[PDB]
């Protein structure tokens, strides 16, 4: 009766998508880093 | 296909034409300007 | 503020791979002639008992009037067997700056792996994009995007995400942030990264010029497999000598010792692994001829 | 405690960790003390 | 089982050694005798 | 008349099996200890990749009172590893002449081969007789009578008879009478054996201290197998280099370096074999400690 | 056909030269090594 | 003569006899040139 | 039998015996006269 | 029928002794050689 179980495969792209926020995330934290840092 | 041809040809010319490039490139700036010239010998032996 | 730039992240988990010994089986020899400072061919032998023993032949060309620095790019590298498996290296400069890298290796006829990798550099950070065994005829392949900032002038931190698509990947695209810092602390170069899945850590210890000491360690999650290695070099311009030896935390033991043999610009290099898990030794040793 | 400690080293991974970790530790407490050693000293 | 047991401790401790010594050949012992004769040779040249 | 003593049939065979290289696959380690010119340690150390490794202990006593000559009479020698199989030599002089040699190999606990050899010196000739791998308990072992005469003192001719009896032996006793002579002139030596079963014969040429080269055939009348060698030695004391190597008509190609490293008493050991009917390499390295 | 015999050739010379010069580099090879590089230290000694 | 020489080199000792005198004398002739022969000469 | 078990123990005293029996005649001789002793660690060490 | 096929057996002592008598006739030859030679 399923079409496909995509929920997994969606959730883990959504995962995907996390880390992509996570990986610009920790660059925008130490872009601003040394700033907070020295401030 | 347009690229099904073309990437299997420009593959196969980067193959066997990369260490053929290297050599023509080699030959083409030679030896420095005052050493003897390159004759492929060079590329057999000492 | 006036921060050096911090490298790269390839150069972070390099960082200790550098005095790791690098073992080799059987007989080599190779011959190396400098054709010019723009051009050099190197001949090399290879017999090995299980090693596949064969010749490959090698040239690198070098340099042209676009690039100014003793880097002297472009290079052009790469060498063939008689059976025609071509490895070959191909590096630019798209500007002082931004510099690329590419790689392929052919065997069987067959590009079986390539990557393209770009790095760009400002005054106190580094960003590169690589891409690597891609599919032509298809969007599978891999992708990795890499971060590394100078924080503080004993401190680096950064960041990178490795990505593939296709079925060689079990989710049909994963990728892995995962963070990455060094710290200096003078002579204690700390380095490591920790993943959404594993970690690895090098620490390095320059001694002395005659002595570098360091250790990793390795670790993954989804995986359950991690392993260690305590390695050293030795360095003896008094001896004519360089020496690499580590254990394993799987209990192998290495050690490659090489000789240059005189002025005269041989060097022999003599290679040894044991395998004390399996009592298993393998001998190596061979000439470079320069 | 060997009833404890051996059930990590009867377990794979939890014994290559506790291999890896050793030698890596190891390694810095000798590394933080050869910081002074040459071998064919100048 | 004494003299078994001294077999056991004995075999354990052949064992053992050859695993050191056989490491130090390889990690060691290359240093070892190139630095012993690097420095006899300098004692040779400095007699 | 007055001609030399040619030596016995053994030193004949043997004749150009001097120059013929031993070659080693793997690591082996050796450390000699003169602990007096009467009694000598050694201890030798052997990594190897399908050869059997481990260790292996030795000690030699020589010279009694009993014994005048530079030779110092007894000589009693063995090695055995901590398996406890034993290797061990035993010499002895009833007289000048009547010189006797015995050796036997301890394995897995049981004496696995034995011979006792006499050697009777008579000016002009020489006569021997050999027992081997005798049964104790039954009439079964092997027997070797050996006579070897100069005639010329250019020219040396001889006989040998072997002889086994038992389950060992197809016939309940089995025996080959086998011809042997040498020839000298120049620098050539001539050498070989033409038995009822077999032939072999040596060619020997000194072209100089510096270089020696001999060459082989053996055949075989009922087994219907033969090889040849051809292999020379190189001897450079200037080069402190010694090297032994021979094309085998089996087409194995065999090398060994031995270089004395200093005054100071190593020696490096360098084995190459190359079956070229296999392609198969073979490595060995190893260290001599005087 | 022609090209398959130039592949007949071929595949025959590389294994006559591997042959070869495997051989050389055991046979002779180490003691061309070694007698070079002792002359030249006579060379350079004597220079 | 490749019919000949053929059925030599098919067959094991005959070929092997060949092969092992072949060589041989091959020695023997370089030996008697090599006589001369100094590497490293005094 | 006499020989039967004769054979088996003095093939047995051969085998364990005769390092035992190089080493007694060694350190019976020992060192030549002006040397140091030969301790047993002349076995062990360097 | 037959007790044993010894003639074989027999024949290759036979041959035996004959080794033997032969390896003692030509140290005899050799033993007699050099006179004859010098003779
Ligand atoms: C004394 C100081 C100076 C010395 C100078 C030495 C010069 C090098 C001599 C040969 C070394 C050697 O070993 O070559 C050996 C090779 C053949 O080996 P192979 O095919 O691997 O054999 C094993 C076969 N497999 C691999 C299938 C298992 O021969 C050659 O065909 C190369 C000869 C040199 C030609 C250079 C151009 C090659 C272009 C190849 C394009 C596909
Ligand atoms: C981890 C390893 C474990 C195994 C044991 C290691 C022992 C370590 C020894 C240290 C010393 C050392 O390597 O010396 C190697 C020596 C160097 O000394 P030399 O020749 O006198 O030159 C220096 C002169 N000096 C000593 C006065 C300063 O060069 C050789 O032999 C040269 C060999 C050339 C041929 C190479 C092989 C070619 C292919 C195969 C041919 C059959
Ligand atoms: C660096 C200085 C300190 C050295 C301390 C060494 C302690 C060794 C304890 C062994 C425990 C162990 O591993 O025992 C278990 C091992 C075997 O299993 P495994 O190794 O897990 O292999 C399985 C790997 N898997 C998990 C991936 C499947 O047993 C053995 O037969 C091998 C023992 C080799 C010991 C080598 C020691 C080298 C010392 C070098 C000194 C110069
Ligand atoms: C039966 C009577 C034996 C008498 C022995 C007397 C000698 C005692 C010495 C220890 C022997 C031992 O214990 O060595 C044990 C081991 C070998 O063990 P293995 O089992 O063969 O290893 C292989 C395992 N296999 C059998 C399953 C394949 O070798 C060693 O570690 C080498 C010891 C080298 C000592 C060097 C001393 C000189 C150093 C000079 C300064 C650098
Ligand atoms: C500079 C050093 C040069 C070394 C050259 C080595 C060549 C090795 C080739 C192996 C091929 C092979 O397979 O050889 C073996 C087979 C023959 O035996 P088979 O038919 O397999 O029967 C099974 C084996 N039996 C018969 C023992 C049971 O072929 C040959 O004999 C033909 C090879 C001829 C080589 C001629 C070389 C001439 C050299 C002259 C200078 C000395």
């Amino acid at each position: 009766s399923q079409p496909d179980p995509a929920e997994e495969q969606k959730r883990v792209a959504a995962e995907v998508r996390f880390n992509f926020i996570l990986f610009g995330a920790v660059i925008a934290a130490v872009r601003l880093a040394p700033i907070v840092l020295k401030h | 296909d347009r690229l099904g041809f073309v990437v299997g040809v420009v593959q196969t010319g980067f193959h066997w034409g990369f260490v053929p490039l290297v050599l023509y490139l080699g030959f083409m700036k030679g030896a420095e300007p005052g050493m003897p010239p390159l004759n492929l010998f060079s590329l057999l032996w000492q | 503020a006036a921060l050096e730039n911090p490298g790269t992240v390839e150069e972070l988990h390099k960082k200790c791979k550098d005095i790791q010994a690098i073992t080799f089986e059987g007989a080599k020899i190779m011959l190396n002639k400098g054709l010019s400072n723009h051009f050099q061919v190197s001949h090399t032998i290879n017999m090995s008992n299980v090693v596949p023993s064969g010749y490959r032949f090698g040239a690198t060309y070098v340099g042209t009037k676009e690039f100014s620095p003793t880097e002297a790019f472009p290079v052009l590298l790469g060498d063939i067997d008689p059976a025609g498996n071509l490895n070959a290296n191909v590096i630019h400069q798209f500007s002082a700056r931004l510099r690329c890298k590419f790689a392929s290796q052919i065997q069987e006829s067959k590009v079986v792996a390539s990557q393209l990798t770009t790095d760009y550099r400002g005054s106190d950070y580094t960003l590169s994009l690589t891409v690597a065994n891609p599919s032509i005829f298809t969007n599978s392949g891999v992708v990795v995007g890499q971060y590394l900032q100078s924080v503080t002038p004993a401190l680096a931190l950064g960041s990178e995400l490795a990505y593939q698509f296709g079925p060689n990947v079990p989710g049909r695209q994963i990728a892995i942030m995962s963070v990455v810092g060094r710290y200096t602390a003078g002579s204690s170069v700390w380095s490591g990264t920790l993943g959404q899945s594993g970690l690895h850590v090098c620490y390095y210890q320059k001694a002395s010029d005659q002595l570098q000491i360091g250790a990793e360690v390795e670790t993954s999650l989804r995986m359950q497999e991690s392993v260690a290695t305590l390695a050293y070099q030795i360095d003896l311009p008094k001896a004519n000598l360089v020496f690499r030896g580590g254990i394993d935390s799987n209990w192998q033991i290495f050690g490659v010792l090489e000789k240059r043999l005189a002025p005269l610009p041989f060097t022999l290099a003599l290679s040894g692994r044991m395998n004390h898990v399996k009592n298993n030794f393998r001998l190596g040793c061979g000439l470079m001829i320069g | 405690p060997l009833s404890i400690v051996r059930s990590i080293y009867n377990n794979e991974f939890q014994w290559m960790l506790v291999k890896s970790y050793g030698l890596f530790f190891l390694g810095v407490r000798l590394a933080k003390e050869f910081v002074g050693v040459e071998l064919m000293p100048s | 089982a004494t003299v078994k047991s001294v077999k056991g401790f004995y075999s354990f401790s052949c064992n053992a050694s050859w695993i050191f010594f056989t490491s130090a050949v390889i990690l060691f012992a290359p240093v070892i005798f190139e630095t012993e004769r690097a420095q006899m040779e300098e004692l040779h040249k400095s007699q």
